[PDB]
């Protein structure tokens, strides 16, 4: 399984969504790779989320099922303070990145004798309270999880940039392309890239 | 000096002395706007000494004829 | 590397291996290669005969309300038109008991799927049970109370129901486009068939 | 405004800047016909002047009562005057830097590393070259690791 | 009877244990010295949550009022009776009350007695288990129906005995369809 | 030409070859976005 | 139970400390000299800050005073009723009081005999378990001090009346509505 097919895979990856993709050789350093893992894990499965919510609601629109505004303008709206909301998110998320933080440190270290049954798995996997069902021969699972996530990843910084670009939703952009695909695009705008 | 001889002084890199600016703001020089310490009304610091020299003081710093703490630019 | 004497659809071919002629409707159509790993084989062979039993079922549901409303029996609208607005409850209920009555039935056959005999028996009324079938999707008792022991039947299951899929999704796109009911759709056709193709209609 | 000068967008003097220097060139652009070659370019320069002015006017930056474009170096209406540029340098100079100090370190273990910084391997720097952008994500990694200091 | 047909129940359940029907699929109770703790904290939920409902029926079935609208006096109202005091003076002999009642319970125990059981229903020998079950699965569906008391008028409906009457009037019209799935 | 090619990839000669190529860049981005103060 | 879960406790905190719960990431009582120091000072600023804290309530919370406008008189006022002079009277015999009674510690923790009259440290096996609460009522109270300053600064107000307007609008009047963090 490899990226671009001939380049020559750079050793430090003996395929423990490997691919063969690190150019720049980030991850030649087993103790960066370890820690970049998880930065793409949590990158994807919050992208992942993060996009559900510009994506189903945005198709739904169109659909007619909800009036939700477009994703650039869901924020302005009466109920309490941004500062608030920031700050009691603030607080609730670094309580709990701070035990993501120790585990990718001390990967037992959430098994404390002194209310810890989450204790691990393995490494950026946590399972237990956080898998409900409980799933556990056919870990594909691990693999989706990622490519699902890389193309969400890019899904976004395509959703910020291509507003930035015709300054409209998404699901518009689909619609515009689809209505004339040869002369809405990519090269037909503001900017060449 | 280069943009001055091309005829174009806007585009000169002129960098207005913040740092200098703030410290004559907290000395009671009024001219920037800042408002801090001797220069804001409502600072403990200039109600406390108000009745005994800033008047004499305050004064002198914003007589801008005199050297004291004079005007600075880039 | 693939079985030499069985059913093909394109005769000279090669079936690939995993499809043995085991699982009931096998003359080995996996061009994709879907069925390769066979925890995946599992699902899916349940997962075609849920899919082929509601499109069977609901292609009824759709037809035969025409055939009858036709001729002139005593209810008869538009398939899709029918579900607007015209019941004694609301949609919202009618969904509601539904996704309920379901939930339930559900999470009975999956984990007859999951485990073979761990739902045979009545939880209630314990000495009423299902027999020991051993075969999930084809649980039997209650569910062959006529007794329809066979091979040959498995298969004109599978048959009807991949046919019957297709109607549906016929239906689907066939409304969409068209925009009357596939027993009208069937009438224009039969009137000048050579006229009305597709292609006269796109 | 901040330390009590104008905006540009607004300002006089800065208006009047724009004034004088179009009109120093609009007294040249009379003693040449119009279909001429260097009255393109008094015409160019004019409109390229004009747009300069415009183009600070519309960037929004604090005049005083010189006329002339002051800057703004800590906090936030003036961000992009230095505090963006000034990551663009560190970014670029560590860049270099960083691309240098992987040279140096690649060549020391060959016999006579000397050769090397003269007689420079193109094809090991334009690798390093490339590698050299993902730099910080290293820099850290390294003073991490502990290979960073003798 | 465990909690699904088929499913075997784990290692660290004891069916000793009061209501034990099989549930920790997340395997929160695995560590003993976690399960000892939650064993005690469900009764303790169990219990309250159960007088939680019978007190928040009474209130509303006899006793003229709703739970949702009690509070509103923040002069309070027993069964009628202008209660003494206000807001303050109830912070207070309620901290005091409970802190101190609550803070002597720990310095384990499910079922002590003594004072607690003065008639003597649990003792010798048989009854005494037969009615832990009993104790927790009031205890659960105590616990269950307190939150069915918020769901329906948490964001929408109105009264738990009111509710129960709307849906005995129009039962296929008004039940959870109507602001649950939209 | 194993030897012409060292010769290129001389101190001096190498220096010049870049030095064009980031003058040039510095030229060329100066022209398509001239006069900058900001950016 | 250490102050950060997973982390190792250094070597320099035996845990025979009351209250180390493996917090000097600083490394400042790394030296046992400039430790015993510490364990010192922090008991002291613990039990002031505890007054301190018990005070500037009890002030406000009864009477229309205040601790942030207490002073206002430079007539002193205990409990509503008049005072023995001024400023210079106070100075001197506050300097001499505690001057005398502060330079006589030729320092320690737990001087007893004349502060414990009623005699609870006396037996050694509860011993410890008070001087834990000792320590954590005075860190409770170090920190609950500084947070009656941080909040002053910021309003006007006055701790139990900032509570009282938290109480009110909760979601509304809170810390991001000031400037800590803009
Ligand atoms: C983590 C990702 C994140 C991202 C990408 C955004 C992105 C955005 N927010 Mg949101 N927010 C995010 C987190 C959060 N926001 C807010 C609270 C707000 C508010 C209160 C507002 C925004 C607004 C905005 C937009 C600013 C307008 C702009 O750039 O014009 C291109 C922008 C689309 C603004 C908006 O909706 O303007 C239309 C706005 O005023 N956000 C909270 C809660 C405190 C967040 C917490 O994580
Ligand atoms: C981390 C992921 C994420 C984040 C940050 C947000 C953030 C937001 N969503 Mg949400 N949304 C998400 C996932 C997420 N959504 C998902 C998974 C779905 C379901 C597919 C939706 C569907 C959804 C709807 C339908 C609406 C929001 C709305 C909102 C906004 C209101 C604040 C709030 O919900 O409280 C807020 C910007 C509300 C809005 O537009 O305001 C709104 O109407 N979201
Ligand atoms: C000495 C004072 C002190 C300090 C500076 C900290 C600082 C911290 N503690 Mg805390 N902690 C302390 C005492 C202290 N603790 C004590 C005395 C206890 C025992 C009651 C704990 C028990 C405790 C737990 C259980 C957790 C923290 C956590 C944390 C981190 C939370 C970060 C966050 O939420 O954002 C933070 C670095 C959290 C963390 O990051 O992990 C966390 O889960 N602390
Ligand atoms: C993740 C995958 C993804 C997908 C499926 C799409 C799909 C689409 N994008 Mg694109 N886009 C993406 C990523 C993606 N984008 C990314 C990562 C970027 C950042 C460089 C952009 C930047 C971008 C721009 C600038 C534009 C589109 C536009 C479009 C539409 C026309 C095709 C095109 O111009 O490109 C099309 C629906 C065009 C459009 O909306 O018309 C358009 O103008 N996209
Ligand atoms: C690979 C290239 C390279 C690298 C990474 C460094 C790195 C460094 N040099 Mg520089 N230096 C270089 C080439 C390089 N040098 C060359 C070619 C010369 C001769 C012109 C110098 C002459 C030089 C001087 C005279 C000084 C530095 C200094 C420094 C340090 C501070 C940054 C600075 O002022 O510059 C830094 C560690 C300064 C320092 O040591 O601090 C310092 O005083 N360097
Ligand atoms: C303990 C058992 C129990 C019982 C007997 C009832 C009974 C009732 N509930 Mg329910 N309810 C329960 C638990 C229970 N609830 C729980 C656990 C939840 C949380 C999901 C809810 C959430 C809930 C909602 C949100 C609503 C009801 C409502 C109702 C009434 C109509 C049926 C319906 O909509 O559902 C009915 C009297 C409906 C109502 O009041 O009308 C209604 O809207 N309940
Ligand atoms: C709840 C708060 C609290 C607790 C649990 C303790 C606990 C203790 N204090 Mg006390 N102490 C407190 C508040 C508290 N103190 C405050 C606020 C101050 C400042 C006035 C002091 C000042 C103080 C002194 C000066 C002495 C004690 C002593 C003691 C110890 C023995 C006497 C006793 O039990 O009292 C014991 C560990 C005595 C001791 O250790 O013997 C002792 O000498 N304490
Ligand atoms: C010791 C525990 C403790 C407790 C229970 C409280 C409780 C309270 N503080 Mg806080 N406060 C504390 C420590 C504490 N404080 C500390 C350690 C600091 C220093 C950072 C502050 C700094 C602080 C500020 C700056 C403010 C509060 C305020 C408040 C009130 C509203 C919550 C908020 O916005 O914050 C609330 C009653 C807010 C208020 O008065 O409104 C407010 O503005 N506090
Ligand atoms: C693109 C991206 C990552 C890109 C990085 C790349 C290419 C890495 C590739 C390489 O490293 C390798 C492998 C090897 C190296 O040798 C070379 C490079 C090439 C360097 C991450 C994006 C990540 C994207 C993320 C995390 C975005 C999440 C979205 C959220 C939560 C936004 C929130 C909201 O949208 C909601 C949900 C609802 C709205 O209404 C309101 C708001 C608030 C706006
Ligand atoms: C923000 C800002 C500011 C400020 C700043 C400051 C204040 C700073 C400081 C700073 C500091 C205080 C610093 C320190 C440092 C230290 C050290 C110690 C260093 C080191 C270094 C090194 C080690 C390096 C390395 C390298 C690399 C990385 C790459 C290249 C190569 C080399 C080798 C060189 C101002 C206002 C101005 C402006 C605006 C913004």
């Amino acid at each position: 399984q490899s990226w671009l097919p001939g380049s020559q895979i750079p050793a430090h990856l003996d395929t423990p969504g490997n691919f063969g993709f690190d150019p720049l050789g980030l991850g030649k350093d087993p103790v960066a790779l370890r820690w970049y893992q998880q930065a793409e894990l949590i990158h994807c499965r919050t992208a992942m989320a993060g996009v559900a919510g510009i994506l189903i609601p945005g198709l739904l629109t169109k659909a007619g099922a909800l009036n939700v505004p477009e994703w650039y303008d869901a924020g302005k709206n009466s109920f309490a303070p941004w500062g608030s909301l920031l700050a009691v998110q603030l607080f609730l998320c670094g309580f709990v990145e701070a035990k993501r933080w120790q585990d990718i440190r001390k990967p037992g270290s959430q098994g404390e004798p002194g209310a810890s049954l989450k204790g691990t798995s393995e490494l950026g996997y946590p399972g237990g309270p956080f898998d409900p069902l409980g799933l556990s021969k056919w870990a594909d699972w691990k693999l989706k999880e990622v490519k699902n996530g890389r193309l969400a990843m890019l899904a976004f910084l395509g959703f910020v940039a291509q507003k930035y670009a015709t300054g409209a939703g998404p699901v518009d952009n689909l619609a515009a392309h689809l209505k004339d695909p040869w002369h809405v695009n990519y090269a037909t705008n503001g900017v060449s890239l | 000096d280069v943009m001055q001889a091309f005829g174009t002084p806007e585009k000169q890199i002129l960098i207005e002395p913040v740092f200098a600016q703030w410290i004559q703001a907290a000395h009671g020089k009024a001219l920037y706007g800042f408002d801090f310490l001797l220069s804001s009304k409502t600072s403990a610091a200039f109600a406390n000494g108000q009745s005994l020299w800033l008047p004499g003081w305050l004064d002198a710093i914003n007589n801008n004829q005199n050297s004291l703490f004079l005007t600075i630019g880039p | 590397k693939r079985d030499a004497a069985l059913p093909s659809w394109m005769p000279g071919a090669d079936l690939p291996g995993y499809l043995n002629g085991t699982l009931p409707g096998d003359f080995g159509f996996d061009p994709l290669y879907l069925g390769q790993d066979p925890v995946k084989l599992k699902w899916y062979a349940q997962a075609e005969l849920m899919n082929a039993r509601f499109a069977m079922l609901a292609v009824a549901g759709i037809l035969v309300p025409e055939l009858l409303s036709n001729i002139g029996f005593g209810a008869g609208v538009a398939w899709y038109d029918a579900g607007k607005f015209e019941y004694f409850a609301p949609a919202s209920s009618l969904f509601g008991v539904q996704m309920l009555l379901f939930a339930w039935v559900e999470i009975r056959r999956y984990q007859d799927f999951v485990k073979p005999g761990s739902a045979n028996q009545d939880p209630i009324f314990t000495n009423n049970k299902l027999p020991d079938g051993n075969e999930p999707g084809y649980p039997g008792g209650i569910f062959d109370p006529f007794g329809w022991s066979i091979k040959s039947l498995k298969l004109k299951e599978i048959k009807n129901g991949r046919l019957a899929m297709l109607a549906f999704a016929g239906f689907i796109g066939q409304a969409y486009t068209t925009g009357t009911t596939p027993l009208k759709n069937l009438s224009t056709h039969l009137a000048d068939p050579w006229s009305t193709t597709v292609w006269q209609n796109d | 405004d901040i330390a009590g000068l104008t905006p540009c967008s607004e300002s006089k003097a800065y208006a009047k800047l724009e004034k004088k220097e179009l009109k120093t060139l609009e007294k040249r652009l009379k003693q040449y016909e119009a279909d001429s070659a260097p009255a393109v370019a008094l015409k160019a320069t004019m409109e390229r002047t004009k747009a300069r002015f415009a183009n600070y006017a519309k960037a929004g930056l604090l005049c005083g009562n010189d006329g002339l474009p002051h800057l703004i170096a800590d906090p936030y209406g003036h961000a992009g005057e230095v505090f963006i540029p000034t990551f663009g340098f560190l970014y670029v100079a560590g860049y270099i830097g960083y691309v240098g100090r992987q040279y140096l370190i690649a060549v020391k273990g060959e016999a006579k590393p000397t050769d090397k910084e003269i007689i420079i391997d193109v094809p090991l720097a334009t690798k390093l070259a490339w590698q050299g952008a993902g730099w910080p994500l290293a820099a850290v990694q390294e003073l991490q690791r502990g290979t960073l200091l003798e | 009877g465990n909690w699904l047909p088929g499913s075997d129940a784990p290692a660290w359940l004891p069916d000793d244990l009061p209501g034990n029907y099989g549930f920790d699929p997340l395997s929160l109770g695995k560590e003993p010295a976690s399960l000892k703790r939650f064993t005690e904290s469900e009764v303790i939920h169990g219990r309250w949550a159960m007088l939680g409902v019978a007190g928040s029926l009474a209130v509303e079935l006899l006793g003229y009022g709703n739970w949702y609208d009690a509070p509103l006096w923040a002069k309070a109202t027993w069964f009628g009776i202008e209660v003494p005091f206000d807001l303050n003076a109830l912070l207070a002999f309620e901290f005091v009350a409970m802190a101190a009642a609550e803070g002597q319970r720990g310095d384990g125990v499910v079922y002590p007695g003594g004072a607690f059981d003065p008639l003597g229903f649990a003792k010798d020998s048989s009854k005494s288990g037969e009615l832990k079950l009993k104790e927790i699965k009031n205890g659960r569906l105590a616990m269950v129906a307190f939150l069915g008391f918020v769901a329906q008028h948490a964001a929408t409906g109105k009264g738990p005995i009111a509710a129960l009457g709307e849906h005995l009037a129009n039962p296929w019209g008004a039940n959870f369809a109507t602001n649950g799935i939209s | 030409m194993k030897d012409f090619t060292t010769y290129l990839s001389t101190a001096p000669v190498i220096a010049t070859i870049w030095f064009t190529f980031t003058a040039g860049l510095l030229i060329e981005i100066n022209r398509y976005f001239p006069d900058p103060l900001v950016f």
